[PDB]
RNA sequence: AGAGAUUCGCGGUUAAGGAACUAGGCAAAAUGGUCCUGUAACUUCGGGAGAAAGGACGCCUGUCAGGCCGCAG
RNA sequence: GUGGUUUGGCACCUGAUGUCGGCUCGUCACAUCCUGGGGCUGGAGAAGGUCCCAAGGGUUGGGCUCGCCCAUUAAAGUGGCACGCGAGCUGGGUUCAGAACGUCGUGAGACAGUUCGGUCUCUAUCUGUUGUGGGCGCAGGAAAUUUGCGAGGGUCUGACACUAGUACGGACCGUGUUGGACAGACCCCUGGUUUACCGGUUGUACCGCCAGGUGCACCGCCGGGUAUCCACGUCUGGUAAGGAUAAGUGCUGAAAGCAUCUAAGCACGAAGCCGGCCUCAAGAUAAGAUUUCCAUAAAGGGUGGUUAAAGACUAUGACCUUGAUAGGCUGCAGGUGUAUGAUUGGUAACAAUUAAGCCGAGCAGUACUAAUAGCCC
């Protein structure tokens, strides 16, 4: 009789997604309201952090846009995520890749798993 | 402009004089007030 | 989270390169400005042969923040820099190009002409 | 910093009202027939709750 | 405030506290009963029961994990020898603390902590 | 009118329009009427409600007789509520469906206890001077506590160090997200005073 | 010996901003090694000068190159 | 005429009443800066100007040291409180010994002057204030739930949109939407801490050695980090005016056949007053009310034990064996990030497979350990 679990199960939102961890390159398709239209925006980048409990987790994705680094935090239960696709699987040695912030060009590459 | 001022005369409860009571109401809602 | 004496990149094709925040507009003791907020700036460095002069007091709208911004749908966005766009007295863009991405919050800040941006995130 | 006046005997004794030695919490242990502190090992026999806890030769 | 902070610092720096707990654990393993202060015994219990549980896996890995805490080879040998066979199939609660009295020099509350399976009289 | 509750914890859910709502879960639980207070006898109208099931081991003889008169099983927590629409008798049972038509509720609780706190945490004092520039030992001091010989006293109500928290607090106008009768659950938007497991009063 | 309130002493970390503090950048932070490049005004021709500004640095293999690991040598 | 807030007059208090600005913390007045309500206008509207009532709440950050300037804001009010506040801070200025310049003096030295440097002591007795207990009282003893005599807190405000570019450039009134500041609570989110914990790595020492560990070097350094505690985070609040009024607006109406808001009566009319909202609150000795129980084991308690999201000590809460109170144990959420060994590869440094391993302040289950009804009212 865990009331928090009951509440989470009744209010469960979102969809199942393919497994991924920090260091993987993923594309997130996000629904956006541009006034009155329904658009899908694609955001591709590296997962640098996952944190939280169970289905209430949040993941941070980092990308480079016009030479300006961008980070986006998504709730993995968010109903605005329409699809997640894992492009490349990474090989890292730690859970949080905060060191990627101070790196650019060939210095910020991540080794592939296979 | 559906709002409207509504003032109604009513006898006083402590003196006994026809005092006024005012409120704003919708245009269609004036029937319930008066 | 931009306050007085914070230095910002100028993200348009006007002459200014860097700007210093003089004041955050909007009320007494209003400390911080975020994306879509209007600030007063002093221009700190310009390109050679720049239309705007060094030391010119101007208005600007913040378009990128290093500190993360929360959206009502539970998402957050943060950038690697702090960037603003200069405005004239009428409240319009002083330049003609925008460099780098801008926050999606600028759509509702009555600042639709920043749709010159390469990408709205 | 400094007492403006010396305290009277009355004032000193009134403050000392709450200075008291504490009585120990003593149980009887009716078998051995002598005092010991409640929730401790009976130091004479070495028993505790009717079981030999400490054996003395 | 110390809301939900669940270990006693025992008036020591962290390294001193860890060294003292290690020494106490070796002493308790070597001599099956020791006399201490009540607060030190209560801290030692939480420290020392996981170490005794680790002997339920008779492996080189578990021996090395236990040695990382003990750093005493005599205590390690006794622990993975006799103590393990004695506390086998006991589901926790290997130790017992009983209060005895007070010291003369500082009125400290004193007790003894012992391994339960080595007190035949208390079973 | 209202009911007694127990704070379970916080979570965050998604609404129908896609808004991340912080949420407090409360077990409102079956409350039994244990005494009806009337104008004729008590001088005011109220209902006494009991919340958490107790045992005879933890019920004293006076309270045991009180519950025996009410003809209910003994309860742990008792509280009084007024202005109840509809008549209720001795031993009636009220559940979380009592809030099934409320948009907003009031929650009374006991806040977390901080113990003795200084002026900086308790009252937001700015501290004396800076960390450097000649500071000796007044970084968290109160400063002056009065004026010179003219008042020649510290005024009543001067803000000083002392006990902070562990007191009764009311949070107004918390939106109700969902009533869950099958588990006696109430979901409110926002936070309520106290730690998990504390007893709350929930007023409609 | 306990306990781990306030407050002080000596230390550690800190989002975003970066002297806005203050009489005053006081204190703290920062700089820091070896080798190799490269060093302005001025000068009493000795200096200024370690000016300033850059690059390399771990381990293994082979006669400086090839490889290996880490956020960081 | 009033004030005592300027320059003065007097010399009544003073074996020390010891110091200008700034900081911190306030408190009061109203001679009102903003917000609220009105009269007059040389008030078309819109801006204003002057006067009246009104002290509830607000009343910025900088470059310079009363004042000037920069950028704001609804606004950046004036005064009292030993020109509030140094047993609360500071030490820039001022009072001191060093030194220099200008000027005066034969000189020692001096100054309507300037310049660089120059020890801020005290363990809080009484009262005061903020918190927290013990005793007794309240008709004999108690467990709960309470009424409210009273006290304290709270009280701010912007920009938009429609009405309507209409009434007369540009409205009053009316309605709706989002901000700033402040306060309370809270930790799901974001962010911080996290000398619990996990990993990487330099030097050195020890276990012949190796492997694997461990001590010390700021926690050696470095990268992360649960609970807790937090703000940079999140929720919630401040409205309106129920009653009586202020300045003012009026009805009817004499003294005074007219007039007149008043003398008899009666409507109105402010962020101001009393309430409403929140917290405390029967030592409110005027010690209140209701329900229930009433002496000894566990009617009520105390001492004691296991402890806590409760706490300086206390007090408060839970549990004390027909017991889940704390620990352990068995599982999970979760932190770290792939151990030890064995193979397979590589000449090697190393890589890959295998189970990761370690921890788990949180959650659930479970009497293994500890919680003896002993002693005293
Ligand atoms: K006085
Ligand atoms: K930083
Ligand atoms: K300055
Ligand atoms: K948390
Ligand atoms: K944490
Ligand atoms: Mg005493
Ligand atoms: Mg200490
Ligand atoms: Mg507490
Ligand atoms: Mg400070
Ligand atoms: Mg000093
Ligand atoms: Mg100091
Ligand atoms: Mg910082
Ligand atoms: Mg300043
Ligand atoms: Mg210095
Ligand atoms: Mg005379
Ligand atoms: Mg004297
Ligand atoms: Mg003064
Ligand atoms: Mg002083
Ligand atoms: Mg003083
Ligand atoms: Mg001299
Ligand atoms: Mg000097
Ligand atoms: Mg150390
Ligand atoms: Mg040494
Ligand atoms: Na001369
Ligand atoms: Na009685
Ligand atoms: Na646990």
């Amino acid at each position: 009789m865990d009331f928090i679990k009951i509440v989470n199960e009744e209010f469960k939102s979102g969809k199942e997604h393919p497994k991924f961890n920090s260091g993987d390159t993923i594309t997130v398709e996000y629904r956006i309201k541009e006034g009155n239209k329904e658009r899908i925006q694609k955001y591709r980048g590296v997962v640098i952090r996952i944190s939280g409990h169970g289905d209430k987790k949040r993941f941070t994705v980092r990308k480079i846009s016009d030479g300006i680094g961008v980070e986006r935090i998504f709730p993995i239960e968010s109903p605005f995520i329409e699809n997640i696709t894992v492009e490349k699987y990474g090989k890292v040695r730690r859970a949080k890749l905060y060191y990627l912030r101070g790196l650019t060009g060939k210095k910020a590459r991540i080794k592939e798993r296979r | 402009r559906t709002y409207s001022k509504v003032i109604k005369m009513v006898k006083s409860p402590k003196t006994g004089a026809y005092t006024f009571q005012e409120e704003m109401v919708p245009n269609e809602a004036v029937k319930d007030f008066f | 989270m931009i306050q007085q004496e914070s230095r910002l990149v100028v993200a348009d094709n006007s002459g200014a390169k860097e700007a210093l925040c003089i004041r955050v507009l909007g009320g007494t003791r209003r400390r911080y400005a975020s994306v879509g907020d209007i600030i007063v700036v002093s221009v700190k460095s310009v390109i050679p042969s720049s239309d705007i002069k060094k030391g010119a007091v101007s208005k600007a709208v913040i378009v990128r923040t290093k500190k993360e911004v929360r959206r009502p749908d539970g998402s957050y966005i943060r950038f690697d820099d702090n960037a603003c766009v200069l405005l004239n007295a009428a409240g319009d863009i002083r330049g003609s190009r925008i460099f780098g991405p801008v926050a999606r919050e600028l759509r509702g800040t009555n600042m639709k002409i920043v749709s010159l941006a390469p990408e709205v995130l | 910093a400094h007492p403006k006046r010396r305290q009277s005997k009355t004032r000193t004794a009134k403050r000392r009202t709450h200075d008291k030695a504490v009585m120990p919490t003593l149980a009887k242990c009716p078998n051995c027939g002598a005092w010991h502190i409640y929730h401790t090992v009976c130091g004479d026999c070495g028993y505790y709750r009717g079981k030999l806890a400490i054996e003395k030769e | 405030m110390r809301h939900n902070k669940k270990f006693n610092h025992l008036g020591r720096k962290a390294a001193h506290r860890k060294a003292m707990l290690s020494n106490m654990a070796a002493s308790l393993i070597l001599h099956k009963r020791i006399f201490t202060t009540v607060a030190k015994a209560k801290a030692l219990r939480i420290y020392v029961e996981p170490l005794l549980t680790k002997t339920k896996e008779d492996t080189t890995h578990s021996r090395r994990i236990a040695f990382s805490y003990l750093q005493n080879k005599y205590a390690l040998k006794e622990l993975f020898g006799d103590v393990a066979a004695k506390i086998a199939d006991r589901p926790g609660g290997y130790t017992r603390i009983l209060k005895t009295g007070y010291r003369l020099g500082d009125n400290a509350a004193m007790c003894f902590i012992e391994l339960v399976d080595y007190n035949e009289n208390m079973l | 009118p209202g009911l007694l509750g127990k704070k379970i914890g916080m979570t965050s859910v998604f609404s129908a329009e896609g808004k991340n709502l912080p949420c407090t879960v409360i077990e409102v639980g079956p409350c039994v009427v244990t005494q009806v207070k009337t104008l004729e006898k008590d001088g005011y109208s109220a209902l006494q409600l009991g919340f958490v099931d107790a045992k005879e081991k933890h019920t004293t003889k006076p309270l045991a007789g009180h519950f025996k008169k009410a003809n209910v099983a003994p309860k742990r927590h008792l509280a009084e509520f007024k202005n109840f629409e509809g008549e209720h008798k001795l031993g009636d049972v009220l559940n979380v469906e009592f809030f099934s038509d409320a948009d907003f509720v009031d929650v009374v609780g006991t806040s977390k206890g901080k113990g003795f706190q200084g002026v900086v945490k308790r009252h937001g004092f700015g501290g004396v001077g800076q960390a450097t520039h000649g500071q000796h030992n007044r970084l968290r001091a109160p400063g002056a506590v009065g004026a010179c010989s003219y008042p020649a006293k510290v005024f009543k109500g001067t803000r000083m160090a002392g006990q902070m928290g562990n007191e009764r607090v009311t949070v107004q106008n918390l939106e109700v997200i969902k009533v869950m009768p099958e588990h006696n659950l109430l979901l409110v938007k926002g936070s309520v005073p106290g730690a998990k497991g504390s007893i709350l009063l929930i007023e409609k």
